[PDB]
RNA sequence: CCUCCGCAUAAGCCUGCGUCAGCUGACAAUUAACAGCCCAAUAUCUACAAUCAACCAACAAGUCAUUAUUACCCUCACUGUCAACCCAACACAGGCAUGCUCAUAAGGAAAGGUUAAAAAAAGUAAAAGGAACUCGGCAAAUCUUACCCC
RNA sequence: GCUACCUAAGAACAGCUAAAAGAGCACACCCGUCUAUGUAGCAAAAUAGUGGGAAGAUUUAUAGGUAGAGGCGACAAACCUA
RNA sequence: GCUAAACCUAGCCCCAAACCCCACCUUACUACCAAACCUUAGCCAAACCAUUUACAUAAAGUAUAGGCGAUAGAAAUUGAUGGCGCAAUAGAUAUAGUACCGCAAGGGAAAGAUGAAAAACAAGCAUAAUAUAGCAAGGACUA
């Protein structure tokens, strides 16, 4: 969970379970070539890799074997009108390795105007011998 | 949106909108009469009657309804003609455009006298709020599925589960669950 | 020399870069020689619900009745749990209809509040 | 020869115009007190 | 599985998908805890799905199919989270009487500026806790000119707001 | 010593629908009752043997406007599918058209069917042009001698408030060549490029 | 170039509006009226100058005087630096003595 | 043809020559083992440099250590990881710590094209003479004595 | 964050000669004697050559300290963000 | 005919009335370890400067103070519905305390103009370089 005050933890005190989990996170097609048990997603900054591999072996069963993550820099160099600097914001991106040999590979997602196409198709442009001449008028 | 952003006949956030009103514009503001929601009379689909320029006298239907700007669009009323796909080589082809039409310059119509009339909102016992006619009385009344795999039935939406209980929803899952929890929480200090 | 930029860990030197973070909740603690020990419990449990045979959906119909919206209030909450067994018992010590005098003893204590979410 | 006096580093950085160095003493905390009056967006360098 | 986060196959390249309504409140307050909980997950895998389908609608230049359904679901997400934590504050209210679930207190910061400091979990009790001690929650004399000027520049805002608007009314009058 | 003074940077880092599409059945020149029906049913009001007489004024009408560029009434006295062909290639050029009695009497041909009308109505009338050009000299046609011009006019209507408009005309495979043009012309061939060789 | 080209809009003027019809009146409220009310109370504007004229530096002092307690800190800075330097401007320079 | 360099770390900056389509917009990317981020207390320990540490040599006397008890089963979290880069208003002949490469396996291009006027800068060569120049052997060339003032 | 000085804990000093050197020749490095160029310049003090030191009172990275009727100063009235 | 020219409202000025989720003092915006109160000075005037020098009405610029001089200065007593404002070099610095500049305190900008609907004449030059001689013009002249 984010944006949320963590119960401080004592020695011996109960576990810390969260039951309306706060984090959402996206599955990305990486930008290079990757190993084919390895899954990109981008995640709350504040998601621990930790907390990766407890969210996909409880919500959606994936055997996880192993979990990277990294801090990705948002550009701040784009100006806008003002010249004030526009934040790309920055996000994090985690790596996951799927155990038991699973193989994943990025799904092959994406795989009125009748009269301006009959309107175009019946231009009728004009012949060079009428030399410009309207050709409207039927004399 | 900006600041004194010039409503205009494209939507406030489409690709037209935004090339027409960038952030940077500082036009000068519109000036517009301050009509009250509880007075505005003109709704989509009203039959209306055009009062003033080309067109004045005609009645027809609203087709759109720009209140930031008391605008009111008649259907295939009031309209100018405009090119559509004009590319370079070809010419593009004339279509109907309708202008906006100001509230003072548009007038309802009578359900069955169809002729122009002034409406005031009186209250009634039954319809408790609603448009009367004044000159001649009458009414003008206000104009106006299959479930996929990922819609709830209706009677599973509407099934009231819920007993009241003071319960959180943490315990009563725990409960729920089956999961045990022995371990009391240490007391911490809070400043 | 930049100060409008927000300041991250990316920043400062190799000191300033480690000790700072990004927000994310610390599992454990450290020991001598930098290592980590992880307390478990530290780590949030996803108590997930088994999800086979439910029948809600991420949608509803459009066919769904519109409503009037009520959100709960104290009274409402008090009338709808107490309220019957208060009256079935006071026609023939408030532990017995539910109230606790206080939250210390539970492990989801309502205030201070000491669970996520 | 001049010119490069700025050699960054940002510890002294913070420790010469860091928050905390302004509310440590009266003046700092008058400091960010005029900055916050004038609408600075960056109080504390 | 990892297909969960992609709509089903059929779905694929469709220029638009039929969805249902986001949840309302009111529809949620009659549902058991027990069903808010698993609808919670129900909502955050379509949310997951969703925003991956963005994702890679932006990667491949292309417009996301119906992305209505991405902000019915977070409405729905929202009133979810709305109605639990109406039961929760109704909970906590009759059982203690207490409006806000964290701890916190009124406290002059040392710019002088009334605030609601929200208490923070320790294992130590404050009069030991050295950082806390640190932080200072009063406000010196010299911070008194300070507070008069900044009053002094929020009246003069409020002042020109003020005087704008009766200007705008009475060329409003003056128009019409 | 004096130090250099800065300018500001900005200073330097400033930096700069009523018609239809064509004909539904095209009439190919050498059983309409329904249609008839269909379009008398909405209208309430109509006279197929009066229809011509109206036609001809309109197209006459319409031809006086093209005249003065009377662009408002041409608006309204043809489609919008047929504005752009009517006033497109005649702008900035003055056209003298002029009518002159007819040869045989306006007879309509046959007719068709959110919904819009259709009247297609055969002219053999004598008309004549003198289409100048933005210098006011002749290019087309003499302004004196009439021509005989043989024409299948096909009309559109809207069915609330619309009117019958002139919508498009019907040149026929089989009718005579127009006009020959007073300016000679040239086609160039192939601007081929040098790797290219003319073929 | 400093010449607008067009005649700007025209300026209408309502000379029987009520305040323009109206005006003046009750000026003589004090000599018609047994003198109950003399004709600068009938003066509205800043307290400090009601019924009272001055040059600046009069002025000046006046409303520090009279709501000098009650005037921002920055606006009262600024009165006082003026009422200073108005002091010296008009005790220590000028053509005649 | 040049190689001042170059490759990394540090510091600094913060996406700043990756792809796509029109410098601009979008898309992508830096994955910890390397580094940072440490230590339960209470007392108590510790004279004998380094210098290949061995002769020897010292003086300026020097950078490195535990014990005795009591506590103590959860182990791999978080953050940096890109670049043609930073400080000099600049694609600035300047400034910029360290390890290797001691001239490179790495990195680069002094000439936009033409002509070959004066004047100007840098360089090479010079008949005979060899300081006659000049404030002064400044500069250049050679590899040169002896003496004064401070 | 320059510079004057200092504090903590670091780093650099090829090769040769002499032996233990505030020694000699001479790299890196530091400095800036003289000349020429430049003088709105590559540079708000630089470039090329030449030159002084280059195991020491040396040079230098990092953090900290001394603040203006003050600091610091191998006193040049030097330096303390051109 | 190019550069360009213009515009009217964004707002502002003076008054009156009225009193106005989470993170963050550690290297701020980082979940979680054993102490405040203390005379203002100076410029400036005195033609220097040294004592000294201002910070409702009426009494009254009076009594008084004062290198008795520049100047300072009471009290008793008296009773107390808006714009002959600006209109983009103006009016707030303000489109903004932003851009930008400085290590920091701090300094601190510029500018916009169509329409009911966009879902419709400065300078400088060019047209058109130039003719002996001259503060460039005046008297003139057919020129
Ligand atoms: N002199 C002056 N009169 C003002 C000012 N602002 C408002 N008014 C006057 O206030 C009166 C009442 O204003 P309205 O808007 O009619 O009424 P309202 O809102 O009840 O007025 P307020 O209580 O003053 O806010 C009018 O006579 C205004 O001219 C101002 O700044 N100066
Ligand atoms: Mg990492
Ligand atoms: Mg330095
Ligand atoms: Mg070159
Ligand atoms: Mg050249
Ligand atoms: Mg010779
Ligand atoms: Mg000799
Ligand atoms: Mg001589
Ligand atoms: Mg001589
Ligand atoms: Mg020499
Ligand atoms: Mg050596
Ligand atoms: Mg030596
Ligand atoms: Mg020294
Ligand atoms: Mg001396
Ligand atoms: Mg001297
Ligand atoms: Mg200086
Ligand atoms: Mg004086
Ligand atoms: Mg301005
Ligand atoms: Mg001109």
């Amino acid at each position: 969970a984010r944006n949320v005050v963590y119960p401080l933890y004592r020695l011996g005190g109960p576990q810390l379970r969260v039951f309306r989990t706060n984090f959402f996170i996206q599955l990305v097609r990486p930008g290079v070539a990757q190993p084919e048990d390895t899954v990109q997603f981008r995640i709350p900054m504040e998601m621990t890799r930790v907390d990766l591999r407890n969210y996909l072996e409880g919500i959606y069963n994936v055997p996880v074997a192993a979990v990277r993550t990294r801090v990705q820099h948002g550009s701040n160099k784009r100006r806008d009108h003002r010249n004030v600097r526009i934040k790309k914001p920055d996000y994090k991106v985690a790596y996951v390795q799927l155990a038991h040999g699973q193989t994943f590979t990025f799904p092959d997602l994406f795989p009125l105007y009748s009269m301006l196409e009959e309107e175009r198709q019946q231009r009728q442009s004009s012949d060079p011998r009428r030399g410009g001449v309207p050709s409207w008028f039927g004399l | 949106l900006p600041p004194h952003y010039r409503y205009g006949m494209s939507p406030p956030g489409s690709v037209a909108d935004k090339r027409k009103n960038p952030p940077w514009i500082r036009r000068r503001p519109v000036v517009v009469e301050p009509i009250s929601d509880e007075d505005w009379y003109l709704f989509c689909g009203d039959t209306v009657e055009i009062l003033e320029g080309k067109d004045a006298g005609k009645q027809g239907k609203v087709v759109q309804v720009i209140r930031q700007r008391n605008w009111v669009v008649v259907g295939g009323l009031n309209t100018h003609y405009r090119y559509i796909g004009k590319t370079m080589d070809y010419r593009g082809t004339m279509i109907p455009s309708e202008a906006p039409l100001l509230h003072r310059q548009v007038k309802l119509v009578d359900p069955m006298d169809r002729k122009p009339t002034e409406i005031e909102w009186r209250f009634t016992e039954a319809g408790e709020r609603v448009r009367v006619s004044t000159r001649s009385g009458r009414i003008i009344p206000k104009p106006e599925w299959i479930d996929g795999p990922k819609d709830t039935s209706v009677e599973d939406a509407l099934e009231r589960t819920y007993v009241p209980c003071l319960k959180t929803l943490q315990e009563e899952v725990m409960e729920a669950m089956g999961i045990k929890e022995t371990r009391k929480y240490k007391k911490v200090y809070w400043y | 020399a930049d100060r409008m930029s927000k300041w991250t860990s990316k920043r400062g030197p190799r000191s300033f870069r480690g000790r700072k973070g990004r927000g994310a909740k610390g599992i454990g603690f450290l020991t001598s020689g930098w290592r980590f020990v992880q307390i478990k419990e530290m780590v949030p449990e996803f108590v997930v619900p088994d999800l086979t045979g439910f029948k809600l959906k991420p949608y509803v119909s459009y066919l769904a009745p519109e409503s009037e919206e009520t959100p709960l209030t104290a009274a409402q909450l008090f009338s709808e749990a107490v309220a019957p067994a208060i009256e079935k018992d006071f026609k023939d010590n408030l532990e017995k209809y539910g109230f606790e005098p206080t939250q210390e003893g539970k492990l989801f204590q309502l205030y201070p509040r000491n669970f996520l979410r | 020869a001049r010119g490069n006096e700025y050699q960054p580093s940002n510890i002294k950085r913070k420790n010469k115009h860091g928050w905390v160095r302004r509310l440590s003493t009266p003046a700092g905390v008058q400091v960010i007190l005029r900055r916050m009056l004038k609408g600075r967006k960056s109080l504390s360098h | 599985g990892l297909e969960e986060f992609f709509d089903d196959p059929k779905n694929w390249g469709q220029e638009k998908v039929k969805s249902g309504a986001a949840w309302t409140c009111q529809q949620l307050r009659n549902k058991s805890n027990e069903d808010l909980h698993k609808l919670w997950y129900v909502l955050l895998k379509e949310r997951n799905m969703l925003l991956t389908l963005e994702q890679e609608a932006k990667r491949q230049r292309l417009p996301m199919p119906s992305p209505e359904r991405l902000d019915k679901v977070v409405d729905s997400m929202d009133a979810l989270d709305k109605v639990v934590q109406e039961r929760e504050d109704a909970l906590r209210l009759l059982q203690t009487g207490q409006e806000r679930a964290r701890p916190g207190a009124w406290r002059r910061d040392i710019f002088g500026r009334i605030i609601w400091h929200k208490f923070k979990q320790w294992v130590i009790p404050w009069h030991l806790n050295k950082r806390y001690n640190r932080k200072r929650f009063f406000a010196l004399p010299y911070v008194d000119h300070f507070l008069r000027l900044e009053r002094e520049k929020r009246a003069r805002i409020k002042a020109r707001k003020e005087n704008l608007e009766r200007k705008k009314a009475k060329i409003l009058l003056k128009k019409f | 010593f004096t130090p250099p003074i800065y300018q500001p940077k900005f200073k330097t880092e400033k930096e700069f629908l009523a018609c239809t599409a064509g004909i539904f059945d095209a009439y190919v020149p050498p059983a309409s009752q329904v249609s008839i029906r269909r379009i008398k049913d909405y209208d309430a009001n109509f006279k197929i043997k009066d229809f011509p007489e109206k036609a001809k004024d309109i197209f006459i009408e319409a031809h006086l406007c093209l005249n003065n560029s009377d662009h408002d009434r041409l608006h309204t006295l043809v489609t919008e599918h047929c504005f752009p062909d009517m006033t497109w290639d005649i702008k900035y050029k003055t056209v003298r058209w002029s009518f002159v009695e007819s040869l045989e009497p306006s007879h309509v041909v046959q007719v068709r069917c959110n919904v819009y009308g259709q009247i297609t109505v055969r002219m053999h009338t004598r008309q004549t042009l003198a289409i100048y050009d933005r210098f006011g000299r002749l290019m087309y046609g003499q302004e004196d001698v009439p021509k005989d011009v043989l024409e299948y006019v096909v009309f559109e209507k809207q069915l609330p408030y619309g009117s019958w408009r002139m919508h498009t005309k019907i040149v026929p495979p089989w009718a005579p060549p127009k006009q020959p043009i007073l300016k000679t012309v040239m086609i160039p061939g192939p601007q081929l490029k040098p790797e290219e060789e003319y073929e | 170039i400093g010449i607008r080209l067009t005649l700007p809009p025209p300026k209408v003027v309502d000379r029987w509006n009520e305040k323009r019809a109206m005006f003046g009146v009750y000026d003589n409220i004090g000599i018609l009226g047994n003198f109950e009310k003399h004709p600068k109370e009938l003066i509205r504007g800043p307290i400090w100058l009601r019924g009272w004229k001055g040059n600046e530096l009069q002025r000046c002092i006046r409303k520090r005087k009279m709501v000098g307690s009650r005037m921002f800190a920055d606006d009262l800075h600024n009165l006082n630096k003026r009422i200073r330097y108005l002091y010296k401007h008009f005790n220590r320079h000028g053509k005649f003595r």
